[PDB]
């Protein structure tokens, strides 16, 4: 290269735009789709559509079951408020606070309405996890030592163990069992694709029903939390924060009903003709 | 908006620029003298070395109750001091693992051992400590403070933001109220307040337990009156701002009234109560010292809080607004009022006003070693007894905190040395002289062993004494000068110069007149003293004569009525085989209507011996690994203090049967077996005996599940007689330690838990699957055997659910189950095309 | 059981007598020996000794190669001195200080001559590891926060990164490569036992030589440290601490020469007869 | 022997009973005014 200054590479270091564990899934399934599109011209002209649909929907269902698990948009909330920012400063900022409660943690986003307000850049996105292998209390203590802005710590301690609003145990158990149901549904999807390749129509059409029923069971498990965060106040200055059902909830509902419909259609079409 | 300052945090963080953690909640208590433990780390001094606590409380701190104070201090001052100390320090929450430092009642104590027996142990549990301090000698154990060490009104608003949120109504800038706007709301009942039972009646509900900022603010009606005063005062300040600034929101009104209330509280607690407690005016404010360490010392818990008990009276008056005492005798007995729920005399607002006025015009007890019986005999007991000894449990807490001796603390603080016993208190030695002799006899004339609390009480004549005054004054000076948000620190922007003067000229009578709408001529200017001209004198000094007697002692039994149902449940679980056997019987009935021979055996079955040996050594290795971990390597979680043999026997067999039940499918992988039958493996493994091996792994994995179920039948019994403060340490997230100590019943563990309820179904499935798959019934009806033997699907489903809900450890069965299940289902799919 | 006191089990909690990762090895190989002794009466009378020796020595060599790796007695030292004990105390103790330098860490032992001297129990045995997955500096900082006795911290900081006596890099690299050579020797022992079961005399007799040569190579790698800790002073009061070659060194030497001798005997006996 | 006091450590640890790390080597520099950086950090 060329070394004539110090440092040698004088430039701003970049940051990844989106979530990594979602871009991985999108790229993997786009790669598989491209491979099958490449193979496509090597199949008979009649069954081209019958293969295209059968592979596209199978891949889409398998990708949704896996992306919804690691998603953090099951219950989401959002509000625009004026809050305090940091310690040793009487200055207030105008931000867009948000909550994103997943199955094994919560992501809190503080973002200024102008991103540059106090000669700073307010674009936070913080994650506190309560999975079975993690400890929420140690993560909150570490995020309190390193001094995050004030509203981030407020919303982060609302979910802490042994708080006057008992959200920790409920969200932890519900997320644990919803994640387990989703893993079982993924296993059933794998077995459905296997027992559909070799000619077994009944068993494939019966594993699709299981792939759907376990997604609906995950919905049932996670919906036992909405009756708990409703009374607990999430006031941030002059604004209240209300959480409702996010996109991952309705996505799981839609693909569950789709799998159930496909299973029933296969069973019926196997019985009569 | 209108908030032109930096609002103060609730948990005390970021108060200091350099040390962010100073004063925060859950922070260490920083001691003045190095810790004096038995081994140098974490182990208290005990009864062979130091005298017996209950035997020491009877020889020095015992006497009558009609002793007036020397300075004419009033009861309102005593309980205002209790309120202030609830703001500063709280060290009474037991910590994990559960450790006990019990109090052995001497044989014949007329109170705790009337029917003379031998062992009448009173339980006592050590408090919470810091997890970075208990291991090595150059860093002994340090306990942690449950509230914020700043004098920041952390007893009115709470020590966290989420706590303060449950106290506000979010309308008008006020704290939440109930049906009566003069009392808080007792709605939140799960994780807010201390739900200790009433010792005199046993009531333990959350109805009548008001919500304050201090977790234990309902301990007495007299400590409740101060909390009600400071609740009504906030709701009164936030209601005058809304009259001057009608355009302010709710957060502005709250943060403007909170600031004024904290400043008024600081002014009173520092410049009106302290000059009365110590009889010494503190030095004037020099300015904010960013480098002074304001931490709370463990000796301050004894100098301030445990000393105030020498002044608590036996009864408390109630007064009109104009000198009428018959409850607005009419005094409240203090022993019958601990954790009172709905007192029939304190249900209106005028009644609490009458209590505050009567406390204001009643002189407290003399400051000396004597303590009234309502504290050393009838203190509300936290474990198993409902009554305890406050002094014997204050001596046991000094030993638990590792506090120095009396002559050793009197030296680190720069006080003159003391040689004889008649020098602790010359006036006491001249008048009585029979208390110092008894103390000497108890300590074997070893003055260097006299501990902090008995020494500071014998040294006190009319005031706290030379040693206690020093600790208290130094602590308060360091709390004032080290706090950034002190209302006199003009560089924090809270108040202007005129507001600071208007606050510095406010007293407690001004607050009692604001809240209680009485004429200011009904109280005295300084309500911490009652002098010869003040209004509404006492009727007479209140001794323990005419008052009702204290409610007697009763022992709590957790396993009281659970004897019959426990036997029925165990008998039913043991009768599961005897009902499946009857079902199989009727099913069948209706379906009908020399050494050379030894070595020869060895050389015949060399391969069988090798395979069985490998299998059983693997199961033994798993059992021994778990038994090792729970016998030699798990002491940081005190689970072997409750169940030792049970948990080892039940967590070894768990790891062994997780393997026996997983690898029992490799004996039925038929296609894989028939493929490996002709291979070089045939020289080592006899594949002809693959079903006989099925019945061996199966009939030896039930002898371990019986041990598992029996081990957990023993555990569930020991879990249903242990206190709630122990279970809260064992199983967090399943139990929470509030005041009411009572565990869950036995049937809660069996029929209302994931492991307990899946375990019974597993026992039933096995009891059917094993009795029907028996050589006596398999030979007589193959259809019954074939139908019942398909329960293994249900079995593995239940086994995956059973281990979830990680109670003792995280699940591991799926790790054991992945590989054999995959091999089995693959062999099953292969045997489907053919 | 019986619950009538608090706690229910009132007794001293035990401690394991010896090292765990050594007791595991001893029990495993004793179990294998017992199994083969059980099988022994099922073999012809002539080849009983030929099987007994061939299995006992093979097992012993395989166990030594594995126990020497996890041992911490490659270079050892020991001295009896009077030292200070703790902070905020002018009192001295009479102890038996010792060093035990292994391949991936060091064990330091402080033990009083009477174990009970200052109303305490002085029987320490502390381990600081410099393996590739560990950090010596963080372990030393954590052992300095938690306040261990004074001589333990002295000897523990002698090996710390960036000390005036450069022991860290040398001991780290030498231990790393000696451990690698020992793993290769273990693999060669496995292959020797495999290629000896099926009849291959030449290749078995030639893998035994490798099993020996890699042990001797481990000795060569670790012996490049003795010329470095010699000048650095280990004074503890009035006593000096000298380290020499421990038992693991000579054990590896002995088994290496044994494997080499067996390999040469097999090769010679394969050539002539 | 003749050393009748507690010899002073070389790295400054354990000089204070309560704050063991005060004055030690490699410890923070504690400022008098909040830090004035370009972005605050
Ligand atoms: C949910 O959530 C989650 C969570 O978040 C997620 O996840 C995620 O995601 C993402 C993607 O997208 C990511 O993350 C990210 O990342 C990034 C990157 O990283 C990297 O880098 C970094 C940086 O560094 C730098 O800097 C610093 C300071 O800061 C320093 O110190 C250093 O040294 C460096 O420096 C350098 O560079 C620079 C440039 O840049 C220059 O200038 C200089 O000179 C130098 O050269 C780093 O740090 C990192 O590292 C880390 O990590 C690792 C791993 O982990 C480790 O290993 C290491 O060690 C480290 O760590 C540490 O720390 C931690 C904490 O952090 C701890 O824990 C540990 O222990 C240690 O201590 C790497 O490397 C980044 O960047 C980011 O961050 C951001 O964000 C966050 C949140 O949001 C926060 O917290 C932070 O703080 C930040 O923020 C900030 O910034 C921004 C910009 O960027 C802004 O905007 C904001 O606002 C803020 O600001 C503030 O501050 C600043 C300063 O700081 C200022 O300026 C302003 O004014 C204001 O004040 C993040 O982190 C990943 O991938 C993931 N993961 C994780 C774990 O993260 C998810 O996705 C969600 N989900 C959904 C669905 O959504
Ligand atoms: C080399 O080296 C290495 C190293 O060492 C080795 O290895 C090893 O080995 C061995 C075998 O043999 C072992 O070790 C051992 O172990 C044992 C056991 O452990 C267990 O336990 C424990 C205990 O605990 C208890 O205690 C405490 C106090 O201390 C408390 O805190 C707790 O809580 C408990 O308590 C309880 O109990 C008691 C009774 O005991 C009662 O009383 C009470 O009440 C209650 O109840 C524990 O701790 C543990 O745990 C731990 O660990 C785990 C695992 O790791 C974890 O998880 C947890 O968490 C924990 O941890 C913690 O800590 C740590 C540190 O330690 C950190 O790291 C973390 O982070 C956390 O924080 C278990 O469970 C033990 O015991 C031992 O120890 C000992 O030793 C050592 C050394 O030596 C030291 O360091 C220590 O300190 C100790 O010492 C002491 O003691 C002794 C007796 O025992 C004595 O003798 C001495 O001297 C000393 O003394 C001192 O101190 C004391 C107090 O402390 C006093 O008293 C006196 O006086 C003085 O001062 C050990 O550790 C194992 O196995 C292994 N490993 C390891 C890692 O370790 C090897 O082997 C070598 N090599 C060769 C070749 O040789
Ligand atoms: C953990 C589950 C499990 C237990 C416990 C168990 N078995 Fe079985 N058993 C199986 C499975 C799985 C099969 C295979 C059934 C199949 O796929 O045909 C099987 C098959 C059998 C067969 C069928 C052999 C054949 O002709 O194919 C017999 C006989 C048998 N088991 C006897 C027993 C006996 C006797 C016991 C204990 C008293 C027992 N089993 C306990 C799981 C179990
Ligand atoms: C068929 C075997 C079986 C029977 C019967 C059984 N268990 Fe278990 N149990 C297990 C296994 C296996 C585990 C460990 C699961 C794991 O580690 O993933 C376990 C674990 C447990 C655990 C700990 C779960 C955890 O969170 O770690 C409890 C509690 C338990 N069993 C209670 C019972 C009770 C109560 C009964 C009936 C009285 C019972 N079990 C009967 C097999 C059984
Ligand atoms: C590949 C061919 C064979 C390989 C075998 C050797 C591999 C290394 C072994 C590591 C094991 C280990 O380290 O165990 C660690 C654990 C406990 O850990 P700890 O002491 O807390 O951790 C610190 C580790 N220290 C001490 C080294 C620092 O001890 C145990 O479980 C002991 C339980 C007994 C196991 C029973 C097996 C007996 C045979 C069955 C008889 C019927
Ligand atoms: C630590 C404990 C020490 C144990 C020492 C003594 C062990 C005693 C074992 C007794 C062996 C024996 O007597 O044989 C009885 C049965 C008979 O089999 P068969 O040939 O009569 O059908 O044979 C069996 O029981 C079979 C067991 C081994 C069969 C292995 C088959 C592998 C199956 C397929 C796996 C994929
Ligand atoms: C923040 O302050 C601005 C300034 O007046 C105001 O217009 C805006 O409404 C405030 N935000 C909220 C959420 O009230
Ligand atoms: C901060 O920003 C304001 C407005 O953009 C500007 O006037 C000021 O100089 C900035 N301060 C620093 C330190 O850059
Ligand atoms: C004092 O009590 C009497 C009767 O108990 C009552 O009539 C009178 O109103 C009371 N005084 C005041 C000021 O309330
Ligand atoms: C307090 O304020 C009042 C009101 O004017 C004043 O009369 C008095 O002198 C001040 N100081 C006191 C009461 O010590
Ligand atoms: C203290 O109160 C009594 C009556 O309770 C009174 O006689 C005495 O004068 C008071 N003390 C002083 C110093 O006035
Ligand atoms: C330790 O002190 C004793 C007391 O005189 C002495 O005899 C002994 O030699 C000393 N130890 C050493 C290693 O010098
Ligand atoms: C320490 O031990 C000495 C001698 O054994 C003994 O005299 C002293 O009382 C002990 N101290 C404690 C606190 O046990």
């Amino acid at each position: 290269a060329l070394g004539h200054t110090l440092p040698f590479y004088t430039g701003t270091k970049p940051t990844f735009p989106m979530d990594t564990t979602l871009a991985v899934i999108i790229t993997i399934f786009l790669t598989a789709l491209v491979t099958f599109i490449i193979i496509l011209p090597g199949i008979r002209g009649k069954t081209r559509l019958f293969w295209l649909l059968r592979v596209v929907t199978s891949l889409f269902i398998g990708a949704v079951i896996l992306a919804v698990n690691f998603s953090s948009e099951w219950s989401v909330g959002h509000v625009n408020a004026n809050t305090t920012y940091k310690a040793f400063s009487p200055k207030w900022v105008s931000v867009d606070v948000g909550l994103q409660i997943g199955l094994g943690g919560v992501n809190i986003t503080l973002t200024g309405t102008p991103v540059q307000q106090l000669n700073e850049t307010i674009n936070y996105n913080e994650a506190f996890a309560w999975r079975l292998g993690r400890s929420y209390a140690e993560e909150y203590a570490k995020a309190l030592e390193k001094g995050l802005p004030d509203p981030v710590l407020y919303l982060a301690e609302k979910f802490t163990p042994r708080s006057p609003c008992g959200l920790y145990n409920q969200y932890r158990l519900a997320g644990h069992y919803a994640s387990a149901m989703l893993w079982v549904a993924f296993l059933c999807w794998l077995l459905a694709n296997v027992m559909l390749s070799m000619p077994v129509l009944v068993y494939g059409g019966h594993m699709l029903l299981a792939t759907g029923l376990f997604q609906l069971l995950a919905l049932f498990f996670f919906s036992m939390t909405t009756s708990l965060i409703s009374p607990c106040p999430l006031r941030l200055g002059t604004a209240v924060l209300h959480t409702h059902h996010g996109p991952a909830f309705w996505i799981t509902l839609a693909t569950g009903l789709l799998c159930i419909l496909l299973g029933l259609v296969m069973a019926v079409a196997h019985r009569m003709q | 908006n209108s908030i032109s300052w930096e609002v103060q945090r609730f948990d005390g963080w970021y108060n200091n620029l350099m040390e962010h953690r100073w004063g925060s909640k859950g922070s260490r208590l920083q001691r003045l003298v190095p810790a004096s433990y038995a081994d140098g780390v974490y182990q208290p001094l005990k009864e062979p070395y130091l005298p017996n606590p209950r035997h020491l409380s009877n020889r020095v701190m015992r006497g009558s109750a009609g002793q007036p104070s020397l300075r004419n201090r009033t009861v309102l001052g005593v309980f205002f001091g209790y309120h202030v100390l609830s703001d500063l320090v709280s060290v009474e929450t037991p910590g994990c693992p559960a450790e006990f430092l019990n109090i052995y009642i001497p044989h014949g104590d007329p109170v705790f051992d009337p029917d003379k027996r031998g062992n009448v142990v009173l339980p006592f549990q050590r408090s919470r400590w810091d997890r970075n301090t208990g291991q090595s000698p150059s860093n002994p154990r340090d306990q942690s403070n449950q509230v914020t060490g700043w004098l920041d009104g952390s007893a009115i608003y709470g020590s966290s933001h989420s706590w303060s949120d449950t106290l506000r109504s979010f309308s008008g800038g006020q704290l939440a109220s109930g049906p009566d706007p003069a009392f808080p709301s007792d709605s939140q009942s799960s994780l807010l307040m201390w739900m200790a039972p009433d010792p005199s009646t046993g009531q333990g509900g959350p109805r009548g337990v008001y919500a304050f900022g201090a977790q234990r603010g309902n301990r007495e009606p007299f400590l409740q009156a101060l909390g009600l005063l400071w609740f009504r005062y906030h709701n009164l300040c936030a209601r005058k701002l809304a009259q001057e600034h009608p355009h302010w929101g709710d957060e502005e009104l709250f943060q403007h009234a909170r600031k004024r209330v904290i400043a008024t509280y600081q002014n009173i607690a520092m410049y009106e109560w302290l000059p009365s407690f110590l009889k010494q005016t503190p030095p004037e404010y020099p300015g904010y010292r960013p480098f002074l360490d304001p931490s709370i010392s463990p000796e301050f818990v004894v100098a301030s809080e445990q000393f105030l008990s020498t002044m608590v009276p036996s009864g408390v008056y109630m007064r009109n607004a104009s000198c009428h005492f018959q409850g607005i005798s009419g005094a409240l007995r203090v022993c019958n009022s601990y954790w009172s729920r709905e007192h029939p005399k304190l249900q209106r607002a005028e009644d609490v006003d009458a209590l505050l006025l009567g406390m204001a015009s009643q002189i407290a007890e003399r400051e000396d070693h004597v303590v009234v019986e309502d504290m050393q005999d009838f203190w509300p007991g936290p474990l198993k007894f409902s009554r305890t000894d406050y002094l014997a449990s204050c001596l046991q807490r000094g030993r638990d905190l590792g506090l120095p001796s009396y002559t050793k603390a009197r030296e680190a603080l720069g006080l003159s040395p003391i040689s004889h016993w008649q020098d602790i208190n010359p006036a006491l030695s001249r008048s009585n002289g029979t208390v110092l002799e008894a103390t000497a006899a108890l300590y074997n004339q070893d003055l260097s062993r006299l501990e902090l609390l008995p020494g500071g009480l014998l040294e006190s004549h009319g005031d706290p004494g030379p040693l206690f005054s020093t600790i208290v004054l130094d602590q308060f000076v360091r709390l004032r000068d080290g706090d950034r948000y002190w209302f006199e620190n003009t560089r924090n922007g809270l108040f202007s110069k005129e507001e600071i003067a208007e606050i510095r000229n406010t007293s407690l009578r001004d607050i009692l007149v604001a809240v209680t709408n009485v004429d200011p001529s009904a109280l005295q200017p300084n309500v911490f003293f009652w002098l010869a001209g003040d209004p509404c004198p006492q009727p007479s000094q209140l001794s323990a004569k005419g008052l009702p007697a204290c409610a007697p002692l009763f022992i709590r039994d957790y396993f009281e009525g659970s004897g019959f149902g426990f036997g029925l449940t165990i008998g039913t679980l043991c009768c599961f085989p005897l009902v499946s056997l009857l079902s199989a019987w009727i099913v069948a009935r209706l379906r009908k209507r020399t050494v050379q021979q030894f070595k020869r055996f060895i050389e015949n079955y060399r391969r069988h011996i090798g395979c069985v040996a490998v299998f059983y050594t693997i199961t033994g290795a798993l059992f021994l690994e778990r038994a090792y971990y729970y016998a030699f390597a798990a002491h940081h979680s005190g689970i072997t203090d409750t169940t030792r043999v049970g948990i080892i026997l039940s967590r070894g067999t768990a790891a062994s049967i997780s393997f026996m039940f997983s690898y029992i499918l490799l004996t039925m992988c038929r296609n894989l077996i028939t493929f490996l039958r002709e291979t070089f493996l045939n020289r080592y493994i006899p594949f002809d005996a693959a079903v006989d091996f099925h019945r061996l792994i199966a009939s030896t994995a039930i002898i371990l599940t019986v041990l598992h179920s029996a081990g957990h039948v023993v555990n569930v019994y020991l879990f249903s007689i242990s206190p709630l403060s122990v279970l809260s340490c064992l199983f967090p997230g399943l139990f929470h330690d509030d005041g009411s100590e009572f565990p869950q019943k036995y049937y809660w563990w069996f029929f209302q838990t994931v492991p307990g309820l899946t375990g019974v179904l597993l026992l039933l499935a096995l009891a059917i699957m094993y009795v029907f798959a028996s050589h006596h019934f398999r030979r007589r009806s193959f259809r019954g055997f074939w139908l019942t033997h398909h329960l293994y699907i249900f079995l593995y489903i239940l086994l995956i659910i059973h281990g979830s809900f990680a109670l003792i450890q995280m699940p591991r069965f799926h790790i054991f189950f992945l590989v054999p299940a995959i091999i089995y289902v693959g062999d099953k799919l292969v045997s489907l095309s053919r």
